[PDB]
RNA sequence: GAAACUGCGAAUGGCUCAUUAAAUCAGUUAUGGUUCCUUUGGUCGCUACUUGGAUAACUGUGGUAAUUCUAGAGCUAAUACAUGCCGACGGCGCUGACUCCCUUUGUGUGGGAUGCGUGCAUUUAUCAGAUCAAAACCAACCCGGUCGCGGCUUUGGUGACUCUAGAUAACCUCGGGCCGAUCGCAGCCCUCCGUGGCGGCGACGACCCAUUCGAACGUCUGCCCUAUCAACUUUCGAUGGUAGUCGCCGUGCCUACCAUGGUGACCACGGGUGACGGGGAAUCAGGGUUCGAUUCCGGAGAGGGAGCCUGAGAAACGGCUACCACAUCCAAGGAAGGCAGCAGGCGCGCAAAUUACCCACUC
């Protein structure tokens, strides 16, 4: 799956933006490309469109199915130990535990 | 430009009955929002630095007051600004103490030393009457304190008397002709007396009369008559002079004659 | 007096209602409004044709919406070509102290006249009271009208 | 942007004044709501002091009362007739106060015709008979017919209104402001009211 | 206990005097024409032994010459965000199958199966608000008594309300009003052996009254020079009326229709000011003349104009967006800016100090 990647200039690509070219938009709390300084901040600053060209320094992609292959050490290598559950109704969800 | 409300007192703007130096100082205590207005109140920090002498910086009041050892109408206030008023009570229970405020003669807050079975009440005017839902009666006090299901015989302008360990109305006392009073504003500030005489204006304000104990005269606004006792005899003790005002030639005369101030 | 909707929009006031059950009247009839109106106090009296007359103003002081409140004030009408209100002149001596002498002003106000004073004219002496703002320039109403302190409308005989 | 100051304009001599100061917020104005007919949208803003107020967009349906007979029920609203102020405000179909309005009849004449056991708005006897007759007449042991003198000595309507009942439409005023409280609510046209807005109507295309 | 999320503050303080002549400002009065974080006092009972998913710090992989630029991937919290019972419905008014008693109906009764609504806020309509002076007949009776006479009763307040409280018919905001799924100390009393609870001290939070700190709008009287300024304003709203929109609220504040007004020799309208107003300062027999950018109080403004987010409070500039004037860096694609704060520099001119030390004092 194709999710995202940065023009030339190092400038984000995000969704809903229908075009190769890049664009400037007013930014706010709560889009990506942008974090406020300040309560209310608004900024207005450059991002490129949605569709998939040559000129980009970089793809994002993520596997969503496997093959019969393995490509080496990315799908050879096994899942780290994470972090568990603290909110008490998660691990009973987890553990299948009964009510009692 | 002024966009929102201010939160600083410059120290030759502030209250001139606090008598505070000109040199130590730009700023003096703002009063904390509370019971009391800001120009008719004295703020904790005052009385314990400069009036007591308890403490000599405004950080030896902090750490008195954190202890826990004020209370002002029975309650522990640990706030350093907070606004103590007019018929307040200051226990301080560590030392053994306990004060209330009322006007020196000369228009000041004197300190009034009391015995412990008098700092059980306190003393309070009428400001308002109204009726709320289901039909209950209000009444509202000079200092913010509101009381369901008085006496359907107290009216405006009366004092009442009230318990300070529960907070409910015991005695009262009507505003009528012959009961004494104390005078709480304007130039007569801290003057004790008879009323005498109402008159009255429909719209604007009306003026009372007031008599001496010496037989002098005097008059002022009616928002200024606190009544402190039914006829003759007052309610609470009473500070040193009594109220009774005497001019700058008799204050020269017994300043020579008892030899006071270590003559 | 006869009609009084003059307006694009029905003329009443508020706070009075007509019942239309139990209408019967037979012959003949009476009044199907009852009037409302009330005391301004200060010692003043309300009109004998406010009480007694048919006539819609929302401004007047005895049968409309207005609290009159503040100062109390009189001067001399000068001028009424407007609808429902009047022009009125106030004067006074100015003292100069380098001098010890005076000297004479004047100023207008714009007030509000109900009906129920349907007979003052220019050079009587008027009473006012103020209120809310009640147009651009306009600030006090007419309580009381009187010719005393001067000579008659025509001969003495008045 | 918009504001609602009383220094840009000239005073009582007919002399300018210049500008004291720049526009403040506390001077602010905004665009009116222009209500129309049509299924509920209500749009909410902030206001001074950090209150609420809401705005009607579209309304179907408001809350009349009839004074004469003390009811009042929730209603349909069918179409506005008249209004003192601009013609332009019916010939586009704007809700405003004091606006007049026409509404369904029905939960009027269903409240009358069950508390008087009477008909209402009948033309004939092939609209009273073959359904709903169960509603004027029904077994009422020593409640019959005399006890409801009560309510038959008392129960004529005005001429004005059986002939709008008949239609199926009554005349309307609208006493809320929509704008504002995001409502349309009022009451129905009686008497000398009625008579002054039907010469109006009449008068104005007929 | 670093970091990060959440809460609060940053609208006060400090600097300057450009604009501004009934404007600002001073004395005097008013909100019965409005809003109000916090403090202080009232008020706080029409799956439930505890619900839902999802992000930051962190771990891991990157893009651009460059910034307090940020993208894709893997984890996990709440007083963030979103849901929602239990307990204490037993309300009181309206309907009225049936039933009982004096009188078949009407009219006086007492019961009564069964339905509907039923806290405070919100929008609209309606009702009641009690008091006064004097008799005589008639229907039916309160009541003392029986088949014609005596005697009466019910929120509060202002000079003044379309006030406050009360009753009736409906509405109701929802995703878009309240009625606690929260945190910390000491432990308890028992049809009681760790159970049913009830409870001591708090902390934080929220709808509504009243306070406190204010803010905003309005009343009366008060101003330097000028006629080589004598008439001025007016659907391009000028003065007033009726209905409405908008707004925290009164009001030509704005819109439609209508009227023809409003100010001036007692100086309007126009122009000037090396004009911010006042407390005050210099000089002075008595009367005066001149000054007040400047430590206290009020106003205005952050290069020039305009627009707006957040919030109880701003039309904010140590916040943001754009045009106009200046101007810094660049890999020429792009990015960043506002000392009339404290020190310090250039320019100007007769003309004005150190890029020092500290939160000990006052706040």
């Amino acid at each position: 799956r194709i999710s995202g990647g940065n023009d030339k200039q190092g400038f984000p690509m995000k969704q809903g933006v229908l075009t190769h070219g890049r664009v400037r938009l007013l930014l706010s709390k709560g889009h990506s490309c942008y974090r406020p300084r300040r309560t209310g901040e608004r900024k207005r600053k450059s991002v490129r469109g949605c569709i998939v060209d040559a000129n980009l320094s970089v793809l994002n992609l993520v596997i969503v199915k496997k093959g019969e292959k393995d490509i080496p050490g990315l799908t050879d290598t096994t899942v780290t130990r994470r972090l568990g559950p603290k909110r008490a109704s998660r691990i009973r969800k987890l553990f299948n535990l009964s009510k009692e | 430009m002024a966009r929102g409300p201010k939160k600083h007192l410059k120290r030759v703007a502030a209250p001139k009955h606090w008598m505070l130096d000109k040199l130590t100082s730009v700023f003096a205590p703002r009063p904390s929002t509370g019971p009391h207005k800001l120009r008719e109140c004295l703020p904790l920090i005052i009385f314990l630095r400069n009036k007591l002498k308890y403490a000599l910086t405004g950080d030896e009041v902090k750490k008195i007051c954190m202890q826990r050892f004020i209370k002002i109408d029975g309650k522990v206030r640990a706030d350093i600004t907070y606004p103590a008023g007019f018929m307040d009570v200051i226990s301080i229970d560590k030392t053994g103490e306990n004060f209330r405020l009322i006007y020196d003669t000369k228009g000041r807050f004197a300190v009034h030393r009391i015995t412990p079975e008098e700092a059980k009440y306190k003393l309070c005017k009428v400001r308002k009457i109204f009726v709320g839902t289901k039909g209950i009666p209000h009444l509202v006090t000079h200092d913010a304190r509101t009381i369901r299901y008085p006496d359907p015989l107290i009216k405006m302008n009366d004092t009442i008397q009230i318990d300070l360990e529960t907070g409910k109305i015991t005695d009262f006392i009507k505003f009528d002709t012959g009961n004494l009073c104390m005078v709480t504003g304007g130039a007569n500030l801290g003057r004790i007396g008879v009323i005498t005489n109402r008159e009255r204006h429909p719209g604007s304000f009306d003026v009372v009369h007031v008599k001496d104990a010496n037989g002098n005269s005097f008059a002022t606004r009616l928002s200024n008559i606190f009544v402190i006792g039914k006829g003759n005899k007052p309610w609470i003790s009473l500070p040193r002079g009594k109220g009774i005002r005497l001019t700058i030639a008799e204050e020269r005369d017994k300043r020579l004659a008892a030899k006071q101030s270590s003559g | 007096m006869a009609d009084i909707q003059t307006e694009r929009a029905y003329q009443k006031q508020p706070t009075i209602f007509q019942n239309k059950k139990r209408v019967l009247l037979g012959e003949t009839g009476k009044e199907k409004l009852p009037r409302y109106y009330k005391n301004i106090g200060l010692g003043f009296k309300t009109p004998k044709e406010a009480i007694e007359g048919t006539y819609i103003d929302k401004k007047c002081p005895f049968t409309g919406n207005v609290s009159i409140r503040g100062r109390i004030l009189s001067g001399v009408v000068t001028k009424m070509k407007m609808q429902r209100t009047i022009v009125i002149r106030r004067d006074y001596l100015h003292y100069i102290r380098k001098y010890n002498r005076f000297e004479k002003r004047h100023k207008n106000m714009s007030v509000h006249l109900s009906p129920c004073f349907r007979d003052v004219q220019i050079g009587d002496i008027v009473t006012v009271g103020e209120c809310r703002p009640l147009s651009k320039t306009v600030r006090f109403n007419v309580l009381k009208v009187t010719k005393a302190a001067g000579t008659k409308k025509q001969f003495q005989k008045f | 942007g918009i504001s609602r100051d009383n220094w840009h304009k000239r005073r009582k001599t007919g002399g300018k004044r210049k500008p004291y100061h720049k526009k403040r917020k506390y001077e602010l104005g905004r665009p009116a709501a222009n209500t129309k007919i049509g299924p509920r949208r209500i749009h909410t803003v902030g206001v001074r002091g950090g209150n609420k107020k809401y705005r009607a967009l579209r309304l179907d349906v408001g809350n009349f009362s009839w004074g004469s007979e003390c009811c009042t029920r929730k209603t349909r609203i069918i179409d506005v007739v008249y209004n003192a102020s601009n013609n332009e405000l019916v010939r586009t179909k704007t809700l405003v106060k004091n606006c007049i309005v026409l509404i369904d009849s029905t939960p009027y004449r269903q409240w009358y015709e069950s508390h008087y056991a009477l008909p209402l708005g009948r033309k004939k006897g092939a609209k009273l008979t073959p359904e709903e007759e169960e509603i004027l007449n029904k077994k009422r042991s020593k409640k019959i017919q005399k006890k409801y003198d009560e309510r038959k000595k008392n129960a004529k309507i005005s001429s004005l209104l059986e002939e709008q009942f008949q239609q199926g439409k009554l005349l309307a005023c609208i006493a809320s402001r929509p704008g504002q409280c995001g409502r349309a609510d009022g009451y129905v046209l009686e008497g000398k009211e009625l008579e002054f807005y039907l010469r109006k109507i009449k008068a104005r295309k007929g």
